[PDB]
RNA sequence: ACAGUUACCGUAGCUGUAGAUGAAUGCUAAUUAUAGAGUAUAUCUCCUAUGACACUGCAUAACAUAUAAAUGCUCCUUCCGCCAAAAAAAA
RNA sequence: GGCGAGAAGGGAAGUGUGUUUCAAAGAA
RNA sequence: GAAGUUAUGGUUUGAAAAAAAAA
RNA sequence: UUUUAUGAUCCCAGGCUGGUUUAAUAAGUCAAAGUUUAGCCGGGAAG
RNA sequence: AGAGGCUUGAUAGUACUACCGUAAGUACAUAAUAUACAGUCCCAGCAGUAGCGGUUAAACUAUAGAAGAGUCGAGUAUUAUCCAUACAUACCAGGCGUAAAAAGCGUUCAUCCAAAAAAU
RNA sequence: UAAUACAGGGUUGAACUGUGGGUUAGUUUCAAUGCCCAAGGCAGAGCACUGGAUUGGAUACCCAGGGAACUGUGCUCCCAUUAAUAAGAAUCA
RNA sequence: UUCUUUGCCUGGGGGUCGUUCCGUACAGUUGUAGGUAAAAGGUAUGUUAGAGACUUAGACUAGCGUUGGAGCACAUUGUUUCAUUCGAUAGUCCACGCUCAAUCUUACCAUACA
RNA sequence: UGAUUGGUAUUGCAUGCCUGGUGACUUA
RNA sequence: AACUAGUCUUAAACACACCGCUCGUCACGUAACA
RNA sequence: CGGUACGAAGUCGAAACAAGGUAGUUGAUGGUGAACCAGUGGCUGAACAAAAAA
């Protein structure tokens, strides 16, 4: 039955499935009060992420800056193949089923065991897919713990209108000063 | 050996190859003899 | 090359014995043939391991 | 299967036992690890292929540059090679031919191109003739074509509102002995674009 | 890579070429997605409207759309996520141990503790379905107030399983005997090119020259399917 | 040669087919063959010699005694339950056991979460129940689900959205 | 790592196909995109929108890492770069 | 009078060139 | 500045010096 | 007395070293040996 | 065709980096062409080992042979170079009955390995 | 391959001994016939050659005769070169 | 594809001053040109065997008659002619096609009409 | 007492039909 | 004691199948090495 | 020079493959237009024929 040509459900973003007015509503307390409707209570109250709060707030800002400057209509924005797709995936989605009248989202996603791809299904600090271990009523010795990659990174400490100045960081390097 | 024997039947040792064992139309030896 | 010269190696086949049970189990489960009457019975009532007790017969001396 | 490395000297024994086989390319060693040669034909004549092939094969003992006399396949129909003739020669096997294992270059040297060609002619050393290249452009001017399909749909929804190329609009659906108007802006719009383009 | 395939050149939908296949010759025949699955998750519209208002009669829902863009909480799914708790709750419900091991067992089954989000099942506070009432939790200690229980969320684990188990859901004689015919079927490439995408080749050729291909094609089929049309109808005419 | 669960099936597409009848998963199946006449008569024997080197972790768990765990499901082939856990009793028996057992103090940590017993299957939907702390954002838009999701028009399958 | 090599199996070569070059040759292009519509004729269609839909790789265009073989003849090299704080223009 | 200046070397060298592992203080 | 560092190809054609003796 | 089949005696040919990315459960250092700005070195003479 | 180069007898899975059946260039426009045909006849010629051509060729020549077909594309093809794809340079990873390969039988030096492996 | 003389190896046992070995070139004892050399030299048989036949024909097969070779502590190891498909350890009662 | 150590092989196949060493000698020699897509091991059938065995089925043998010896007829061959049409050619051609030719049959030749 | 669409020219090594010779034709 | 048809065994480098396969000198041109 | 590889098939025989019509082939030889022949010693990569016991 693998070879079942079988049709799934199509994936849609939250922020495209939300209703518009739901959006801009959520537009329209972030634009008035950043502090008191921040992003975290917006999206406790609507039931959606941070970041698709953020999403929904950018797309809706930009399309009010077109409407009322008058640069471009819903319908005239040059855009990419993808983002047309997604936009005749939303609306057959809202023709279908209808938007959505409240966010469905988790705020903080949670420790669930679920297939997430073949990176998810082997330890690859290991490298192994099966734990092999013998059967005993008594402690066995403790596993070799990993130690965190030393990499470095640039930590910007100085930028201005002319110039940006990073501090390039070597995590081995015993003499800090 | 594939080779090597290859020539050794086809006859060409049998003419260019001194011969401790001597014969009247291959080529002899006149030093002492010993196994190399 | 040569054949059958590998002792110790693929000269011999190191594969299961699978009784009654085991193959009906497998042939009921992935679904190939349907669940037969008399399975119930020979599953509670498994066939003894015939290879093991075979190997316990020795060479005596006359 | 580690029996080949026993003992002291495997650094130096087992490297030396290795397959022998030929080089890949050794049929054109003569080139001297170069892609081609120029030569001088020093006979030109025509062959005998080996069984149960026949025919006339021609060919032509070249000495090239190196000094070194190999023989060469003329490929294509007809040439002018003679003695005393500078071929370019590059590495080429001709399988019929006994110990042939070098091909010409056409339209290199005195090797003239082969005529009445039209296909493969980069291998040939044939140029695209000014016909050809006119010819790759006239050949799109597209041809309107008709399957009465066009008629039934053009009497039933186009002819009511209908404009002619001057403007003109229809006042009656197709007759019997009329063709189905082109699209003014869709019909040989590439090729129009083209010509519009150069002037 | 570069330049043109050297070798053997396969039709990427796994179908064969011959005289009477679906290819004529060799090739990838990439753009022929016809010979690939895609779903049909939209509308689909017919090419004449025969009511005198347009009303958008023609429009309709594909086949398909109804398994693209599904809806759940239906009442099936009540009733499936009903007998299905009840079927999994079953291990913890005849556990007769102790408190430690059905707390165990509990957790196995739906896991929970401070900073998650649980079920609540085995919560004293919470109202279950039992078939002998009982005790909520031995008169000296209970609960003086009202202080109704409250009541259980689902599994969420398990009401996800019930939910996609839609999309894995599928849908005398004229006595002429076969003999021509096979014992086991037959199992090609093409069935399983048509829907394992991840099998078939990435193109290397430029997305430029692949959207020139569909213009091309948009103004040249026509012009074929015109030419061999008029063929027979002009062997037709000369027949009449 | 394996691959990370998740990849599938690689192979010639030549014979991707022969690895889909085989049933093999999550590995690459690759033949060098002979070069002398045949191709398939002892390729045929290669490929069944290959295949009766093949293991599962059942097989070398039950033969070894120890523990084989696949990390996307530990416990899965040597964790059971004891049935000793599942012994029901009747009500006379139950008086005497708890007659002739000595009581043990209940531990809070280890002994939450245990008010449960026999259930019988019965339909909620606990995502749509009004509570004061919802918001009247939210409780329009679960009475609004719950009533299309209760409605007696679902079910209702109408491939033309503007019906005759 | 697949196929082919005239009954079948095994040796054994051979043939095509990958990759790294980027060195020579054949055919081919080049000064890179002037210009800016409306009714583009029909059918269909509650994201109503010049939507489905269909000439603009079309732009602030871009254009990269390693190299410089051999023989003969003729000519050229001579005022190299800075410092007068190399005691200078000098209250 | 003072500093700098090899058209940036492939003309020698096989157990060599270079590589790897080390070591190198004035004001004693 | 020091200490360690498998040789390869041209098919290769095993003993080389010193010392002794000689005149 | 000193070398020498662990290649003495003794011809011809060649300075050595580094270069980050690098697909495939073929990588945690590209994995016997393949490089590209570069590193180290490569006499003396107005007698 | 916004464009050319190569293929247009069989034969090679056309790889491969994120995604790993979770989708629409989905529907209409919109259905196909070449083992059709023409010139030559063991000639001219082609081709990669095999091979094709014997006067009706999907194998040579011809693409107004049709707005033909496959791939790549401002490029593409031929030749050449290799650590030349597992012509496993065979340590991973080949052989020595019969198909290449056990020295004519033996005594030994040096090396190599064994028996108190790893450690000392 | 009878006896005798001089030497091995194998098998069986007792004692001794105590990892003392497996393989082996810059090694060399032996090794069919032929050829070179030396010996002898006509018991037999027998190349080349002679002549008696068959064959279009034979320089052969058949017959008669035949001075080459048939016994060596020499020269000496070419081979379809000698108990096999190299020697040793392990797996078996 | 258990381990140790020597010897040898790389498709087939071809040609071929180093010595203060006694030199037409000693030592040493598989390898470079020219050809090549094969070559070669086995099992399975068939065919053949100046190989063998067997049934005794036919053949022999035995019995009744022939033919080669003479005459005639048919066909064929050789010859000849303007033409004496043509095919058939060991078994499986030769009283065969032609189970019957003075005319016709006639398909051969000559003449003159289209 | 009811005529007709050339060739007894080559090619049986293009064939159909038809013959000669030799082989076979075994099951429950 | 012989022959044909079989039938059986053995050998084979035959498989277009003994009217098979197959060796060489000489003659004949194109070449490499020497 | 003698030998060697390719194309062609011409003259002369019939050396091998069956017991190939004298088994084959091998070491070093002798002889011969050609394949080859003869002796001697090797092998099988050869055949034929092939025992009762008094």
């Amino acid at each position: 039955d693998r070879l079942l040509p079988r049709v799934f459900p199509l994936k849609l973003p939250a922020h495209r499935r939300v209703d518009p007015l739901l959006r801009e509503y959520i537009f329209f307390l972030h634009s008035m009060d950043p502090a008191r409707f921040s992003i975290r209570k917006l999206g406790e109250r609507y039931g959606l992420k941070e970041r698709t709060v953020e999403l929904i707030c950018r797309e809706f800002s930009v399309a009010e800056f077109l409407r009322r400057t008058e640069l471009a209509t819903p319908y005239t924005r040059r855009v990419s193949r993808e983002k047309a797709v997604l936009r005749m995936k939303e609306a057959l989605f809202s023709l279908k089923l209808g938007y959505d009248q409240l966010g469905d989202e988790d705020l903080d996603e949670q420790e669930e065991h679920e297939f997430r791809g073949f990176r998810s299904t082997q330890d690859w600090i290991q490298r192994q897919n099966i734990e092999v271990e013998m059967m005993s009523a008594f402690p066995l010795p403790a596993k070799r713990n990993p130690l965190p990659k030393r990499v470095d990174v640039d930590v910007t400490v100085h930028n201005t209108s002319k110039l940006k100045v990073m501090n390039w960081i070597d995590p081995n390097d015993k003499v800090v000063f | 050996c594939s080779d090597r024997k290859r020539k050794i039947l086809n006859g060409t040792e049998y003419i260019r190859r001194k011969s401790s064992h001597r014969g009247r139309i291959k080529r002899g030896s006149q030093a002492p003899a010993f196994k190399r | 090359g040569k054949g059958a010269v590998h002792y110790t190696g693929t000269n011999f086949r190191r594969v299961q014995r699978l009784d009654i049970v085991d193959r009906m189990r497998a042939l009921v489960a992935q679904g190939l043939v349907d669940a037969p009457l008399w399975l119930s019975a020979a599953e509670r009532a498994p066939p003894m391991e015939l290879s093991n007790l075979k190997l316990m017969d020795r060479k005596v001396h006359n | 299967s580690t029996r080949s490395i026993s003992g002291r000297l495997f650094y130096k024994r087992r490297p030396l036992q290795v397959p022998k086989l030929k080089p890949p390319n050794i049929r054109s060693k003569w080139l001297e690890g170069a892609p081609q040669k120029k030569g001088i034909c020093v006979k030109v004549r025509v062959q005998t292929p080996r069984k149960p092939n026949s025919g006339l094969r021609k060919v032509a003992r070249v000495r090239l540059s190196t000094g070194r006399t190999v023989l060469v396949y003329i490929p294509g129909i007809g040439h002018n090679l003679n003695v005393h003739s500078v071929v370019l020669v590059r590495g080429g096997r001709c399988k019929d031919v006994p110990g042939c294992n070098y091909k010409a270059v056409r339209g290199v040297a005195d090797l003239l191109p082969v005529k009445n060609r039209e296909r493969k002619r980069s291998k040939y050393g044939v140029k695209l003739s000014s016909e050809k290249k006119e010819w790759r452009l006239q050949r799109w001017n597209n041809k309107h074509l008709t399957i009465e399909k066009d008629r039934e749909l053009f009497n039933q929804f186009r002819w009511m509102t209908w404009r002619n190329e001057e403007g003109e609009m229809r006042t009656s659906p197709l007759a019997d002995d009329e063709e189905v108007p082109r699209h003014t802006q869709l019909f040989n719009r590439w090729y129009r674009l083209k010509m519009q383009r150069e002037g | 890579p570069r330049g043109s395939h050297r070798g053997g050149v396969f039709p990427v939908s796994g179908l064969t070429w011959g005289m009477n296949r679906p290819y004529l010759k060799r090739g990838l025949y990439q753009h022929r997605r016809d010979h690939i699955f895609t779903p049909r998750w939209g509308t689909r519209t017919a090419n004449f409207n025969p009511s005198a208002l347009p009303d958008g009669s023609t429009r309709r829902w594909e086949n398909d759309a109804f398994k693209a863009w599904p809806l759940y909480g239906l009442p099936h799914h009540v009733k499936l996520y009903a007998v299905n708790e009840a079927r999994y709750l079953v291990p913890a419900a005849r556990c007769t141990a102790g408190p430690e091991i059905t707390q165990y067992i509990l957790n196995q089954l739906d896991p929970g503790g401070a900073g998650r989000n649980c079920s609540g099942i085995g919560r004293p506070d919470v109202r279950l379905p039992l078939a002998k009432p009982a005790a909520p939790s031995s008169p000296d200690v209970f609960d003086p107030f009202g202080t109704p229980l409250s009541e259980r969320s689902r599994i969420k684990r398990l009401y996800n399983l019930v939910c996609e188990a839609d999309s894995w859901r599928v849908k005398n004689a004229f006595p002429f005997v076969d003999e021509k015919a096979a014992l086991v079927r037959d199992l090609p490439l093409a069935e399983i090119l048509y829907c394992r995408h991840t099998h078939r080749l990435q193109s290397r050729r430029h997305p430029f020259w692949i959207d020139m291909g569909y213009k091309k094609r948009i103004v040249r089929i026509p012009y074929l399917y015109r030419r061999r049309v008029a063929k027979e109808e002009a062997q037709e005419r000369e027949f009449g | 040669v394996p691959r990370p669960l998740g990849k599938g099936l690689k192979s010639n597409l030549r014979y991707l087919p022969l690895l889909y009848l085989m049933g093999i998963d999550n590995c690459r199946v690759s033949f060098y063959g002979p070069s002398a006449s045949a191709r398939w008569f002892t390729r045929a024997k290669a490929l069944k010699r290959a295949l009766e080197q093949l293991q599962s972790r059942r097989t070398l768990a039950n033969a070894t005694g120890q523990k084989y765990d696949l990390l996307v499901a530990p416990g899965e082939h040597w964790m059971h339950w004891p049935d000793r856990w599942f012994r029901p009793i009747s009500t006379e028996y139950a008086r005497m056991l708890e007659r002739i057992k000595k009581k043990r103090p209940p531990s809070y940590r280890r002994g939450f979460r245990a008010a449960i017993d026999e259930v019988i299957p019965e339909e909620i939907r606990p995502e749509f129940t009004p509570y004061t702390w919802k918001s009247p954002l939210q409780k329009w838009a679960e009475e609004l689900k719950r009533k299309r999701l209760t409605s007696h028009n679902v079910y209702e399958t109408e491939v033309f959205l503007h019906p005759p």
